[PDB]
């Protein structure tokens, strides 16, 4: 029998990985509030990285 | 122990991969490793 030999252990991980230009990366999508626009969303981004 | 002896086991005790899943809440993929990954194994 295959637990003769086999032993089953716990773990997590990634379901996909992506790389960017080069780099491990991850991919964050959003929009614009109502009302907003999509240089003030971009605005936004850049200042809470 | 000749050479082709060494041939056959680090040929086969350097498996590829084998993997599936679990299906009842809850689903997990379960792999099953083969391949060596540092020397110290070899």
């Amino acid at each position: 029998p295959l637990d003769s030999f086999l032993t089953l252990q716990r773990s997590s991980g990634p379901d996909d990985v992506k790389r960017f230009n080069l780099f491990p990366a991850a991919q964050v999508q959003g929009q614009p509030a109502p009302g907003y626009t999509s240089g003030q969303a971009i605005e936004a981004i850049a200042q809470v990285a | 122990i000749t050479a082709t002896d060494v041939i056959s086991a680090v040929n086969d005790q350097n498996a590829q991969y084998a993997t599936g899943k679990i299906g009842s809440p809850y689903v997990y993929s379960i792999t099953m490793q083969g391949r060596l990954q540092n020397p110290s194994e070899f």
